[PDB]
């Protein structure tokens, strides 16, 4: 599950991923939120094909971060590496683009 | 209050009695202003010499900038070209900009797209981005040619120009064929006429480089003619009128006057004259290739001189009489072609012009800003003129071009008191106009202001200010002046001296105080 | 609220326009620092009609252009050290300024620059409030990221100040204009007669606004939201952390000015709904007759597009448009146009009467009746 | 006492101290001047309506006319033809004042003569006079013809010129083939336009009225253009241009832009251009003869009509947008020439130009005073751009016209509050303005004053002035404007949307009290 | 002072000029009707810049065109009632003028017209000055018998109006600039410098003068006349009548003007002497600097001059070493423009300038000769391809 908030009047797309490493949830990759249906994704790891979905928090205010994660956005995932920040621009891209 | 008989707009509408109370409680009970007799001591400060010390020492701090960032030059350059899209690979709200201060200056649609880059072409770079864009703006709204600049975002993300449009060209987003001439435009580098001179020769060598074998020097008996950042139509008028009066074939690359001056008559037209490809193409067949504004067109003149082979002579901007002298005498050398007598005719005019406006213009000291070529035009016209230039301002200029026109200063008894500012602002020129008072200023709108703070310090203190230059913005239809050539000059001149004498009309309507000197006949 | 297609002609403006030229321009005691190269702060600088009242380059700051100016070494090695530098000639050259505030132009966040440490840093050092704001143009779809953007960082370093000085006094009466931008006065079209109506206007911003009003804002009783798409989040903000309800208010045309009048007065007492009923019959005559001049003379035309109320109000249709409210290719079209261009106030019953006349200005003047040459 | 380094002029050096106290004491001691608070109460009372019945009550004074005598039309006429001498018969003063009249207002030599009337002359006539002077002219100058026209003098003690004309070549003074066509300009009648038109009937007459017998309308299929007094070159230059753009073959009669536009070169030429005798000679031939201002061209309108048999069209003066267009279709009509796309163009662009400031033009009052044709041009322009032509004043104007300028503002909605004042002064005007006070005033430079005088009341009270017509002394090289067709009227309305723009900018230059509306993009 | 020769570009003014423009017409607070039609009054309005101090249109009209704007019916039946009627109308709408001239056109004095009668009627009506002039242009050659017309008007109806009247205090240092019109103020530059010399400037007419100036003037111990020429008549009566002695002063550049100080101030005791004394040790810094400063850029051109007496210009021209015989013509606006033609530097109405007289005008002076005589647009003539 990757999960996002965006923004209903600035389209602003902050991103709830672990503060350790990775952007993927509720664990490393080998609130009232809705499932975007539109949204699907398949990663082949070793002996098994996993779906990645998109959870949309609904809503004005940011919540505050559970502890261990936090809010980023796109720009702030520079340095990270290419797999996540592509799963980041697959997600931004569905619901910015 | 509003009477439905005499309306007030904003002025004087809050200066009635309770738009007054309303502001003074508003000041008085949350704006926690400074007191009144407080701000009168730190402006009487600012006006001051100590000030201006303070002033010059800035390092960091730039304040009221002259001059702007270059892709803006680059879509005036692309906007010469006949059924060109200006197009600027980055973020739109660039465009944005770029369109509304062309439109406040013009008063004229300016057409100017942009690929919308954004937080993912800062993360992945504006490839995606580059081929959308190129293939939407050719499919809507159908151009000739795409001139392609760049924003501060993708000069900084570091996207290549060349291989973004390859890839769009390979993967079918445009035609192959189809003329999309790139230049990278780094809007920390240089100003707005930096970027004209990368579109232009970027353009130059789109259409150019890879076709010189069959290409020989003087085979179309034409004189190609480079403006540079130009924001007057009558410039590009006059240049192409006192063309066709030598009887001199021209090439006026860049031509952006048809589609800045479109008539009004119920169509909108995207698209107005401009240069052609052919011309583009042509070009290295010229004779020679003259540039209008040299100052800011290094590259143009040395891909012209390293590739095309011209000769580019060394010639001034053609303001003022003496340099448009020596543009009229190149051209016909180039040419062949000798000055003809109307040409003659409109020199003595000028001539006759200046010698009955002399009175009144000899002495004068002005303060002026703009472009480098520009502001040392109008410098050699006013030592032509007798008049004194004291504060020569240039943002954007460098210390060659500050060495030529402390030269030409020395050359002139005019320019004793004359100094020579490079990489100052408005700010800067406002100490000088308060600690070493000209009699006028001259410069593009922005100066409206420093008059203001002027006159704040009094009327004897007052710099009026003379709307030369880009960007007018507070008055109508100045852009259809003229600044080259003998109309350029007679224009500037009347200008000048109807200015000193509206002034000096003004100083004198005081019924019985300074009225004696209210002159029917002056 | 999406990425608008690449190669299109938009009037979408980015972040930057967003935050610094909407929410923080406005401020007028405030310095804002356009980081970055020249451009953005060139093309911004008085742009926008935001009207103040104030002594330009001693106290007041809006038209005036305050940038970093960034070249090559400053993005090659980054603007932090420029940045420090710029805070302090800042301070020298305009020490009546209220404070700093820092708008990120498009290189500031891609060349990995941290404005915020600078500005905690100078602000500590020099006692002074500097509000650094990541309104990068590139961030975002348009404006409303910047509006966003700005309007967090009024929230995190400017809304708190006072959280804890209880020495302002306070009437149950108190009210704070938000969302307003004073384009040709309209913030002060809409405080003359809410002052009228017995309300104490504490706070009216960013339009003629001072930081002090900002911080002043959290201690009104009620909170009058003109611009709800730019000010909607310290809106709500201030709803939940000091409980203080806000309302949108519409003072254009008449009817809506009416409306919105007698929907603020039924939050307070029985006072403020006589005050109100005063005011209303004093500006009814005035407005009366702006109609009875103009509504004839624009009964029936077509508008192509808040704003309806006006229109209505002179009897005009809203949608062979004889008026769209992009200008100049209309312009083109021969169809009258009409931020404000030029004129204003259009709020409230002073601004109605601009409206009507202006109105009546555009779309009957002669020059859109000789498109067409006689001989063609 | 007087500084080196700044010299002053008489302002402001008589606002010096030491010439305040010497005026002071003057004034006090020897001049018996009235109490300052006598002088301020009759300024109220003149600027109050009660003044404004009394003054409009005139019969027999006249208080700064707006008109000038016959004879200096007469030269203005005569000086538009080639190598030809204005020569009036009669005093010399009255010459003097021409000249210096055409001088001050062109600031170029103006060629006329006098045969020095005197008391002998006034005795017995001016027979003699008048041979001696043809005699001396012809042989001083060289002239290729001497038109005639008379002062008061001459007219009062009633001089036969065609005699004494005919005198002089029978007796050998000049030849009996040089031409000297002749016309009676009596300065009691009429105005300057008047002279105007009495000179050019006599011109054509002399040329054309004895050799009819060989013309045919339309034989040469050119266009006879008649300017009438025009004292702006570009008028001249604007018909030429857009003739030529259209191809119509023109003559154009009575042209002085070359005579009043002499270049300066280190030599003095006395004739440059102007219309050929041979001009004259065919004109008879042409396919019909078109009056750019008919209002003053009654007597050339019946001569052409009778003699020269021509249907001359019904067309206002090409002012404007409605006239120049219904000019340029009714050349179109006579010669056949389509109206080409440049001209189209040209007017789209006014059209751009009136939409762009249509916002600054709609509902500004103005006052506006000139000759009748250039009147009414001007009202009819203002009405096309929504401005209230409140006062309207000719002082040289008739019944008829002010019933066609009442019938083109009832035509117009924003004509309402307009009202027409023909045989009135600029006194009447300035009580006109003082009373219904409008935004601006147009007319020549002796406007000023009023400004001065409205400025005296409060600067609330002050109506600017924009310098429009003729004769304007107090700015330099105005008389180089346009006024006619699309050129003209771009001009025009340049110059009435900036003033507005100079007049808001500085009534909102008050720092923080009016500055607020000091907008930079307007 | 002979009949000039037809039809040969004659430069000379007619008789209403001379009387009119020059002598009359700088008169503030007197109101001059040019009395015919429009043309005379419209071009001689605010031709010539002789400078005064007042309202104008309230207690001022210098400035202004008061005209009878003659029609052919008052050609043809007169304007005897026309000016009658005109004089009421002045009267009812400029009730501060203090006194009224009536100045000949040419019509006037060939139709019949009895101004004189008219004038006199008028006046004793309404208790007022009013000073008929029989300027009609067509007398005489040239403005001199203008001035000569102008002059006589003056003795006839203004100078002697104050003969009976005793209460005017009288000191010893009385003096009226006589002939100075105050061309662009040169009369207030002569005027700051008598009376630093400790003269009483009683009277000073026509230039800024006032009616009470002229009627004043028989009261004064001297007369310093500028312009000879022009009021000579005047001057000479007045020393036939009142035993007043008249002198010429030459304020044209600061040798002349140390000259004619020190010969004004020798026709009084030894305290005038004394202040003169200290005036030109006053002001002998300045025009020293004036003169260190634009003798270097002026010294060794050649001057042709046709504007009035020789060698009034002469001194101020070799003050700042200029040779007098060229590198500048001083003449008239209608010889200007030609002589421009012809390229020459060139420099009546002072340019738009002035003042030049006195020590104050000398810099003005010097600053003009230098700006015209240098200015590089006499060095632009030449096509440089011709
Ligand atoms: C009071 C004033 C004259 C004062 C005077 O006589 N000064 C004479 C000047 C001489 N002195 C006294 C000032 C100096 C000396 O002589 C000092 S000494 O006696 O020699 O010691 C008279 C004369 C002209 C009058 C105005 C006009 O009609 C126009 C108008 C008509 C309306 O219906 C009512 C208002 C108006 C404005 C009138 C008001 C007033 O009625 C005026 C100013
Ligand atoms: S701030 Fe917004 S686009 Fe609310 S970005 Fe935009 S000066 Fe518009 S409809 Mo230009 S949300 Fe203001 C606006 Fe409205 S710039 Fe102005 S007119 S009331
Ligand atoms: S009066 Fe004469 S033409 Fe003596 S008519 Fe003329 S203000 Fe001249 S050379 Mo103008 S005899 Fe005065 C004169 Fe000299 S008007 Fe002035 S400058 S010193
Ligand atoms: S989207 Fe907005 S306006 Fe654009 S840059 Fe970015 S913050 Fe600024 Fe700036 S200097 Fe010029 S205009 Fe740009 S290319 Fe850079
Ligand atoms: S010499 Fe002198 S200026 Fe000449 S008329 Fe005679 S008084 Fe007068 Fe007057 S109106 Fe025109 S300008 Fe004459 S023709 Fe008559
Ligand atoms: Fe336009
Ligand atoms: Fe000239």
């Amino acid at each position: 599950i990757l999960l996002c908030h965006k923004h209903p009047v600035s389209a602003r797309l902050r991103f709830l991923i672990p503060t350790g490493g990775g952007v993927v949830l509720p664990q490393t990759l080998p609130w009232q939120l809705e499932l975007i249906g539109e949204f699907r994704l398949n990663m082949e790891v070793p002996g098994q094909i996993m779906p990645i979905y998109l959870a949309a928090l609904a809503g004005h205010e940011l919540p505050p971060p559970p502890e261990g994660t936090r809010w980023i956005e796109l720009t702030q995932s520079i340095g990270m590496p290419w797999l996540d920040r592509e799963l980041l621009r697959r997600v931004y891209e569905e619901l910015i683009g | 209050s509003q009477q439905v008989d005499k309306i007030k707009a904003s002025y004087p509408l809050f200066l009635d009695q309770d738009y007054k109370d309303m502001l003074a409680k508003k000041r008085d009970g949350f704006e926690e202003k400074y007191p009144q007799d407080k701000i009168d001591e730190v402006f009487q400060w600012t006006t001051t010499k100590e000030y201006q010390e303070l002033n010059f020492q800035r390092e960091a701090l730039t304040v009221n900038p002259a001059k702007a960032c270059q892709p803006l030059g680059a879509v005036l350059c692309a906007l010469g070209f006949e059924k060109t899209m200006p197009y600027v690979h980055g973020s739109q709200g660039c465009v944005a900009y770029f369109r509304s201060y062309f439109n406040r200056h013009f008063r004229e649609p300016v057409s100017c797209v942009s690929d919308s880059m954004t937080e993912d072409a800062a993360v992945f770079g504006g490839q995606q981005n580059m081929k959308d864009g190129l293939q939407n703006c050719k499919a809507t709204y159908k151009p000739d040619m795409i001139a392609v600049s760049t924003t501060c975002m993708a000069e900084v993300i570091g996207d290549d120009l060349n291989a973004f449009i390859n890839n769009s060209k390979k993967e079918g987003f445009i035609p192959d064929e189809f003329p999309v001439p790139f230049a990278h435009t780094p809007s920390f580098v240089g100003s707005h006429v930096t970027g004209w001179d990368n579109m232009f020769e970027g353009i130059a060598r789109y259409f150019t480089l890879k076709s010189m074998d069959d290409k020989v020097v003087g085979s179309n008996k034409k004189i190609n003619i480079v403006p540079g950042f130009e924001t007057y139509l009558g410039n590009f008028r006059v240049i192409k009128r006192m063309l066709s009066e030598m009887g001199v074939g021209y090439s006026l690359l860049s031509d952006p006057e048809e589609v800045l001056d479109t008539p009004a008559d119920g169509q909108f037209r995207m698209y107005a004259g401009g240069t052609t490809q052919e011309e583009m193409k042509d070009a290295p067949n010229a004779l020679n290739t003259v540039l209008l504004q040299p100052w800011h067109l290094e590259k143009t003149k040395k891909f012209v001189e390293g590739t095309w082979k011209h000769e580019v002579p060394k010639l001034n901007i053609p303001m003022g009489l003496d340099w448009t002298d020596e543009f009229l005498m190149k051209v016909s050398e180039i040419s062949g072609q000798p000055i003809p007598a109307s040409l003659t005719k409109e020199r003595g005019r000028l001539v006759d012009m200046m010698t009955d406006s002399h009175t009144w213009l000899h002495g004068k000291r002005f303060a002026l800003w703009g472009d480098p070529d520009f502001v040392m035009g109008l410098v050699k016209f006013l030592l032509e003129l007798g008049c004194e230039p004291v504060h020569i301002l240039c943002h954007n200029g460098n210390k060659r071009w500050k060495k030529a026109v402390d030269a030409i200063l020395a050359a002139s008894p005019y320019g004793k008191n004359a100094t020579v500012y490079i990489g100052k602002d408005l700010w800067h020129l406002r100490s000088l106009v308060f600690t070493d008072k000209p009699d006028f200023m001259i410069g593009n709108s922005y100066g409206k202001f420093i008059q203001r703070d002027t006159l704040h310090k009094g009327k004897e203190f007052e710099v009026p200010l003379i709307r030369i230059g880009f960007p007018i913005f507070d008055r109508h239809h100045l852009h259809r002046s003229t600044t080259l050539g003998y109309e350029g000059a007679m224009q500037i001149l009347t200008t000048l001296v109807n200015s000193i004498l509206e002034r000096l009309d003004e100083e004198t309507r005081g019924m019985q105080a300074t009225d004696y000197n209210h002159d029917l006949v002056r | 609220n999406k990425k608008s297609q690449p190669g299109l002609m938009t009037i979408r403006g980015c972040a930057y326009a967003g935050s610094k030229g909407v929410v923080w321009g406005p401020i007028k005691d405030m310095i804002h620092i356009s980081h970055g190269p020249v451009g953005c702060g060139q093309y911004s600088r008085a742009g926008r009609r935001n009207y103040y009242i104030g002594t330009t380059g001693v106290n007041a700051f809006v038209t005036m252009n305050f940038t970093s100016d960034f070249q090559e070494k400053d993005i090659v090695f980054g603007g932090d050290k420029k940045l420090a530098k710029l805070i302090d000639e800042v301070e020298t050259l305009f020490p009546l300024n209220k404070g700093i505030s820092v708008q990120s132009e498009c290189p500031i966040g891609l060349i990995g620059d941290d404005i915020e440490s600078v500005s905690k840093v100078k602000g500590a050092e020099l006692s002074k409030t500097i509000v650094p704001v990541r309104c990068e143009g590139f961030r975002g779809v348009s404006q409303s990221l910047g509006h966003h953007i700005a309007n967090d960082a009024v929230r995190d370093w400017v809304l708190g100040k006072r959280d804890e000085d209880t020495t302002f006094a306070s009437t149950p009466y108190d009210v704070a204009i938000i969302g307003d931008y004073n384009i040709g006065g309209d913030a002060w079209s809409s405080r003359i007669l809410l002052e009228e109506m017995g309300l104490r206007c504490v706070a009216q911003w960013s339009g003629d606004g001072s930081i002090s009003e900002i911080e002043l804002t959290p201690k009104v009783k009620l909170n009058l939201v003109h611009c709800y798409r730019s000010m909607n989040y310290i809106s709500r903000h201030m709803e939940e952390k000091y409980g203080i309800p806000w309302m949108e208010y519409n003072f254009f045309g008449p009817t809506k000015t009416i409306e919105s009048l007698r929907a603020i007065a039924a939050k307070f007492d029985e006072s403020i709904q006589k005050k109100c009923e005063e005011v209303i019959a004093k500006y009814k005559p005035e407005w009366e007759a702006v109609v009875a001049k103009y509504r004839p003379r624009l009964e029936g035309k077509r508008v192509m597009l808040h704003v309806i109320g006006a229109y209505e109000d002179l009897g005009m249709e809203v949608v062979k448009p004889d008026l769209i409210g992009e200008k100049f290719i209309f312009q083109k079209m021969g169809i009258p146009f009409r931020s404000w261009d030029y004129s204003g106030p259009y709020h409230g019953f002073d601004g109605f009467a601009i409206f009507a006349r202006d109105m009546d200005m555009t779309l009957n003047n002669p020059c859109w009746k000789k498109l067409q040459a006689p001989w063609e």
